[PDB]
RNA sequence: CUCGAUGUUGGAUCAGGACAUCCCGAUGGUGCAGCCGCUAUUAAAGGUUCGUUUGUUCAACGAUUAAAGUCCUACGUGAUCUGAGUUCAGACCGGAGUAAUCCAGGUCGGUUUCUAUCUACUUUCAAAUUCCUCCCUGUACGAAAGGACAAGAGAAAUAAGGCCUACUUCACAAAGCGCCUUCCCCCGUAAAUGAUAUCAUCUCAACUUAGUAUUAUACCCACACCCACCCAAGAACAGGGUUUGU
RNA sequence: CUCUUACUUUUAACCAGUGAAAUUGACCUGCCCGUGAAGAGGCGGGCAUAACACAGCAAGACGAGAAGACCCUAUGGAGCUUU
RNA sequence: CUGAACUCCUCACACCCAAUUGGACCAAUCUAUCACCCUAUAGAAGAACUAAUGUUAGUAUAAGUAACAUGAAAACAUUCUC
RNA sequence: GUAAAUUUAACUGUUAGUCCAAAGAGGAACAGCUCUUUGGACACUAGGAAAAAACCUUGUAGAGAGAGUAAAAAAUUUAACA
């Protein structure tokens, strides 16, 4: 099946223009509280997830030093520790992930 | 087209010949060539007819400028700012002369569809027609079955 | 329904026409003329 | 028609939805965080729930270590399982994990997920924060609240 | 320039009081209408030939055999009858109609997911929002005064009813399901029609007749069941036990209702009229009313002596 | 007074008012008696609707018209009424209408017999 | 093309217009069309249906002495119709006779 | 009309329509006792089988049915299918011809493209038809043989519309081989009273009755919480729920 | 096959990225009957009719494709046979 | 009474047949001589395109359609699945 | 009563015809059939017969918001009898 003729440009800019053919504003926006960036109601802000993502890397880099190699994770918990910081009282017989670096503010010591 | 065009209805300038009759051809503009065969028309029209033009017609003021040209032109102004500009080329003087009466008979006005041939600014005398026109009134103005003092 | 088979006023089988009243009025206002064209015609 | 269909249709058939959302899980045990499409994830949340219910039962079932040995591909994750995770949720008994929607990658426009174990020894998520009690709203509805528990003790 | 829903701004601690406190509230408006005879209720008049009772909203529970005293088996539907009530009255001359129409709601809802102008209809009437609200065409002399209660004795066995409901919905299908069509074989060279219509029309028309069956969105409207006998009420829970099947899905909404068939015509003169009151009741009806040809659980073994 | 219309002839039995749903089996014929008791206003707005020109104007012309069966009107409708245009029909009176002196007046034409049964 | 044979509709349907205008006026007054051009000319009134419309909707009070002018020479030309002859011509029915 | 292409048999699929009715309905006549039939009037709502041989349409035959209707729709329908036949290129038989080759002939074999631009259509929402059985009844009828109608009751088939308690295919569900429901009519005639025409006469005389439904009623009927989540809702959108938004 | 059904994969539809082809006189591109180069979306008489996308269907546009291979014509060709 | 391009009225007049035939004008270009914001008289000619399934190039329609593509997580080291 | 006709000189195109009336042939006293003859119309305009090549009215050309006309609409309703 062929086209039987050629469809005009007022045809098919009332096709194109049609509303469903347009993009719908979006009313879920707003700001973080924390770095002011924008973001969705429902979704993660991109800004804070990336600098959680960047200190994770890191700290999961160290762990690979320790390990030294594929199939030796341990059997005991782990603990992050920064520059000036020593076990805790229930941080007694884990595995210490010394970073050579501050402990961010919004990284909380548990 | 008509739908292709525009459309004026019949008027005056003024409400010219009410009170007087005013000519409206307020300005001639030639601009013929002393060589040029295009202008030869022109150029014998400037030397027995365009004078005699003048003498009847004492409320238009004519310029000739004979300079370099290959398409002579006459240019006519009018009262209500009107410009309407015409080709002589190679025409004869009978034609020119035709032509540039012709342009001190027009108003200026648009030459273009006229929607009506008549124009009147009082068309009723005895009152233009309306529904209540030729309907007879009733007794206290009754509607059809109204019950009156219910 | 109400066909009439082929073209309408040819053939075996036509559309019928009916005369009505001015057409017969119309004839014989034409013979009127035509009989006393007649009569002048004779002298 | 799909009137009560409760699992997807993902992967190359039955089998390889099973190895998809096997190498997954796999990896949440090592990582205890990870970032994958939120349909995948979605349907793998129920088996890290219940993988930790067979770390509750002990090492010593056998019926418990034949799923770690066949849903966990590396060997080395299966004691973690019986002697870390299991451990930690002993107090709970339910919602060892929780599911967060992120931006959408930037190569397919994927709707994306993290998924983590709760406990874990990682930078914590920014997780979204109701609005503060001290808000308008809320003191004209502990405000409320009081005058209702007033007129009962009444 | 955003929505926003109910706990969009709540708080940790406001968030339970909330819940609890709309919570109370609707058991306080419900337990509020249990006596509707001493609540100025309306003139009460009796059945009378040609005269057209309200219906009820019931819920769809599920499917239960059911054996009668000659040893046949039957299979009923569970009916629900939870939170109906009556919300408004139009008389005739308002109705734009023969009859008079009344209101009926069911199963209530939440008040956080529903308009503006359906939440103030329901404050001035006392009540919780309902989910389903079916109009009852009845006579003047069956008119019930708004929020009355409606139970599910306002039936009685041997009684045949009318059950309205959507059916399931099955979405866009083909013609073999859809209208029954044969399709075109497995076999035998066929290229790639196997479940289509085939022709849809002749070639002189040149156009496809309106009504013709082709592919399309199957289910999910209203069907109506005729001639469906009540064989057990169970009054603790307010239940109808139906004969056979009816249309819609598990846990649905259905509207039930006297049957207009013309052979149980004018058979509610031992009825109740307008409807049944249990708070003015000379005395309460038993756990469960079934029919002569039942056979209770308890009773003993069929023996054919 | 749409309900009380009077057609000449046999036109109530005769002339036939036929429809289509658009569906097969779907052609409709009635009679007009049989339209009559079902729409009291059918007859008079399908014969105005033959008369008006064949465009679109015509659904708008027929907004501007008013039937009722009945002699009943609405007040609104009522009170901006102007002129009542005269019945193009002449009613007929029946015998039992005619006074004493049109029925004396009319003078008889035979003499019947005296012994007559009659 | 159009524009060149529209030059003849456009005339046709003035005069139809005209005679709709003409018809609308004389039932005002319990007459027909018919009526008011044929007992005009018979008058020697000369009116065109272009004059008679404009009469009719600008000067309504001399449209009603044209249409009496028409309704009284229709009604000699009855009473003309009843005699043989003897009885002598109306007011209004005499012609003025041109040399 | 069409050869700068209107694809041609039969069948499958889906059927639309006419009535010149095959069955079912209502009537008149009979060389109609009854049971079966012949004939004519009216009726097109509904229905009108499965198989063996044949490419077949037809036809024959077998077993049934209340009945297995006659026709039109591009001998309906190949941008939905099928290619057995017909109808290219190969080959054989018989016959014709000096041969090439050919035949109303028979026989085996032989590629069926198309991503839908437009028109149209994609829930005409909801009254159902028929057979059999029992009974009436061994009654009416009738020499005998033989053998009803109406009423009533019950049980089925098909069709339409739904459902999953069990059975079965199956298993948070979808299905049938399973279960539930299914409500009005139609007009041909037969009869009274009674004039034209003082009997009579059903009346394109006035009139009365069999004899008629505004097809009845039923269904549907509220509306910015709505970002997000769930769903027995769904291609998308829409719709329902969230007082189950860690 | 009676007589179909269920599930899986592909396709499919939605989001994102990339991005063809035949076809196309112009089009503001309805139905019935009739007419007519004898089968009408466009003519006549009637009926219908706010605008607009998406997904499906294949009755029609004598739908697309290949200047019919059947048939006839051309003092147009060629292959084969021959008294 | 309505009713034509028939006829009258006011003014004007060569100004409605295929093939074919006769005649009156003319765009642009070059040349001769004029002209000199674009013309004149003549002489010449590759001298005028709404149509050849025309030739070349550009851009639309179909159509943002048909169709095409990257196994998983992660420290990008590595490991896992097939 | 009219204004054409023949001759001389020089050429092209047309030479695949349709309906209507009338006289006939063939066919079937069928064909929107085929073949001759007489005339008309069409293959040019306009109006009318519903739409309409062939029927009727009418032809010589423009402008007009004047007029008189041509052809031009279908009629019909039924069976007593000594
Ligand atoms: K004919
Ligand atoms: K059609
Ligand atoms: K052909
Ligand atoms: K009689
Ligand atoms: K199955
Ligand atoms: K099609
Ligand atoms: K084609
Ligand atoms: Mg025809
Ligand atoms: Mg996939
Ligand atoms: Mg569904
Ligand atoms: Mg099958
Ligand atoms: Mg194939
Ligand atoms: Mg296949
Ligand atoms: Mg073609
Ligand atoms: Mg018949
Ligand atoms: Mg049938
Ligand atoms: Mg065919
Ligand atoms: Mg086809
Ligand atoms: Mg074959
Ligand atoms: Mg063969
Ligand atoms: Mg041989
Ligand atoms: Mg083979
Ligand atoms: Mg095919
Ligand atoms: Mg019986
Ligand atoms: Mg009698
Ligand atoms: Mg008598
Ligand atoms: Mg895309
Ligand atoms: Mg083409
Ligand atoms: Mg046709
Ligand atoms: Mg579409
Ligand atoms: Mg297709
Ligand atoms: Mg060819
Ligand atoms: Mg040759
Ligand atoms: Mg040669
Ligand atoms: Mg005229
Ligand atoms: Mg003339
Ligand atoms: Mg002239
Ligand atoms: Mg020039
Ligand atoms: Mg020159
Ligand atoms: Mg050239
Ligand atoms: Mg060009
Ligand atoms: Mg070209
Ligand atoms: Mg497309
Ligand atoms: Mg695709
Ligand atoms: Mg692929
Ligand atoms: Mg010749
Ligand atoms: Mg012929
Ligand atoms: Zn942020």
């Amino acid at each position: 099946a062929a086209p039987k003729n050629r469809r005009t440009i007022e045809v098919n800019r009332c096709r194109r223009r049609n509303p469903q053919k347009l993009i719908k504003v979006k009313n879920n926006i707003d700001v973080c509280p924390e770095c002011g960036h924008l973001k969705q109601k429902h979704v993660l802000c991109a800004y804070c997830y990336e600098k959680v993502c960047k200190e994770t890397a890191e700290i999961r880099r160290q762990i690979g030093k320790q390990e030294g190699g594929p199939f030796k994770a341990p059997t005991i918990e782990t603990v992050v520790l920064y520059t000036g910081e020593t076990p805790s009282e229930q941080d007694q017989g884990k595995r210490i992930i010394e970073r050579d670096r501050k402990r961010p503010s919004w990284f909380t010591q548990n | 087209t008509a739908r292709g065009t525009p459309s004026r209805f019949l008027a005056s300038v003024l409400h010219n010949g009410l009170g007087r009759y005013v000519q409206q051809l307020q300005r001639l503009s030639f601009s013929v060539s002393r060589d040029g065969a295009s202008s030869r028309g022109a150029r014998e029209f400037v030397e027995r007819e365009v004078i005699d033009f003048a003498r009847r017609n004492p409320g238009v003021v004519i310029y000739v400028n004979s300079r370099p040209c290959c398409v002579p032109r006459v240019v006519a102004e009018y009262l209500n700012g009107a410009v309407r500009e015409e080709s002589i080329h190679c025409k004869s003087v009978e034609e020119i002369s035709t032509l540039v009466q012709k342009l001190a008979d027009q108003s200026g006005l648009d030459v273009i569809r006229i929607r009506k041939p008549f124009h009147t600014d009082n068309p009723s005398i005895q009152g233009q027609w309306h529904p209540f026109t030729n309907k007879p009134t009733t007794f206290r103005g009754l509607r059809p079955r109204e019950v009156q003092d219910p | 329904r109400g066909r009439i088979p082929g073209r309408q006023w040819i053939g075996k089988h036509r559309r019928p026409r009916f005369v009505s009243l001015r057409a017969k009025q119309n004839m014989i206002r034409r013979l009127e003329i035509e009989a006393e064209n007649h009569y002048w015609l004779s002298m | 028609i799909s009137h009560g269909r409760v699992f997807r249709r993902m992967g190359l058939g039955p089998e390889s939805r099973i190895h998809l959302l096997r190498n997954l899980l796999t990896g949440l045990v090592r990582h205890e965080r990870i970032e994958a499409p939120w349909a995948r994830v979605d349907e793998m949340r129920g088996y890290a729930e219940k993988l930790i219910d067979y770390g509750k039962l002990g090492d010593t079932n056998e019926r418990a270590m034949r799923m770690a040995d066949f849903w966990l591909t590396e060997k080395d994750l299966i004691p973690k399982l019986f002697q870390v995770l299991a451990p930690r949720y002993k107090d709970q008994t339910g919602g060892y994990t929780r599911m967060l929607q992120i931006p959408n990658r930037s190569l397919d426009r994927a709707k994306m997920a993290v998924i983590e174990y709760k406990g874990n020894c990682l930078p914590p998520l920014p997780l979204p924060r109701r609005d503060s009690h001290l808000t308008l709203l809320n003191q004209l509805l502990q405000g409320l609240r009081q005058d209702l528990r007033q007129s009962q003790e009444a | 320039k955003s929505g926003t829903w109910w706990d969009e701004h709540l708080s940790e601690e406001n968030v339970p009081f909330i819940k609890q406190l709309v919570s109370d509230e609707d058991k306080a408006q419900l337990a509020s209408k249990l006596c509707p005879l001493k609540d100025e209720p309306w003139p009460i008049h009796p059945w009378e030939p040609g005269s057209f009772r309200v219906g009820l909203i019931a819920l769809k529970l599920g499917m239960m055999p059911l054996w009668t005293k000659d040893g046949q088996k039957h299979v009923v539907t569970l009916l629900q009858v939870q939170d109906c009530h009556v919300l408004k009255y139009t008389s005739k001359e308002n109705c734009n109609g023969k009859m008079a129409t009344l209101s009926v709601g069911g199963k209530t809802v939440s008040r956080f997911r529903k308009a503006t102008s359906i939440l103030e209809f329901y404050r001035e009437l006392g009540l919780p929002p309902k989910q389903t609200v079916k109009i009852f065409n009845i006579t003047d002399n069956a008119a019930i005064k708004p929020g009355t209660p409606l139970y599910a004795a306002h039936f009685r066995p041997g009684q045949y009813v009318d059950v309205t409901a959507k059916t399931i919905g099955k979405g866009f299908q083909g013609v073999m399901k859809r209208w029954g069509f044969k399709g075109q074989p497995a076999t035998h060279g066929q290229t790639k029609t196997h479940r289509r219509p085939g022709a849809v029309a002749t070639g002189d028309i040149g156009r496809v007749w309106p009504g013709t069956k082709m592919p399309g969105k199957m289910g999910n409207i209203y069907r109506t069941e005729y001639g469906l006998k009540v064989w057990r009420i169970n009054t603790k829970h307010n239940i109808i036990y139906v004969n056979g099947s009816v249309p819609g899905h598990k846990n649905c909404l259905v509207k039930v209702k006297d049957s207009k068939l013309p052979a149980y015509k004018d058979l509610g003169k031992n009825l109740p009229f307008p409807t049944y009151f249990p708070d003015g009741d000379e005395e309460e009806l038993p756990e469960d009313l079934y029919d002569e040809n039942v056979c209770q659980p308890g009773a003993p073994s069929i023996t054919f002596a | 007074n749409t309900r009380h219309i009077a057609f000449s002839g046999n036109k109530w039995e005769q002339k036939v008012y036929s429809s289509h749903t658009g569906y097969p089996g779907g052609f409709r014929q009635v009679t007009a008696a049989q339209l009559h008791l079902r729409d009291p206003v059918a007859i008079v707005k399908l014969a105005i609707y033959g008369m008006l020109p064949k465009n679109l104007h015509r659904r708008t012309m027929m907004e501007r018209l008013h039937l009722f069966p009945d002699e009943y009107i609405p007040e609104d409708i009522l009170k901006n009424l102007v002129e009542e245009l005269p019945q193009p029909r002449k009613i007929p009176k029946r015998l039992d209408e005619y006074t004493q002196e049109e029925i004396d007046a009319f003078p008889r034409l035979w003499t019947p017999p005296e012994d007559y049964r009659l | 093309v159009k524009c060149t044979k529209a030059r003849y509709l456009k005339k046709k349907n003035m005069r139809t217009l005209w005679i709709n205008r003409i018809t609308a006026a004389s039932q005002e007054h319990g007459l027909k069309y018919p009526a008011l051009i044929g007992n005009l000319v018979k008058c020697q009134v000369e009116l065109n249906r272009k004059v008679l419309a404009d009469l009719a909707i600008y000067e309504p009070k001399t449209f009603k002495s044209l249409a009496a002018l028409a309704s009284r020479r229709r009604h000699e030309g009855f009473a003309a119709a009843l005699g043989d002859g003897k009885e002598p011509e109306g007011i209004f029915s005499r012609v003025v006779q041109y040399h």
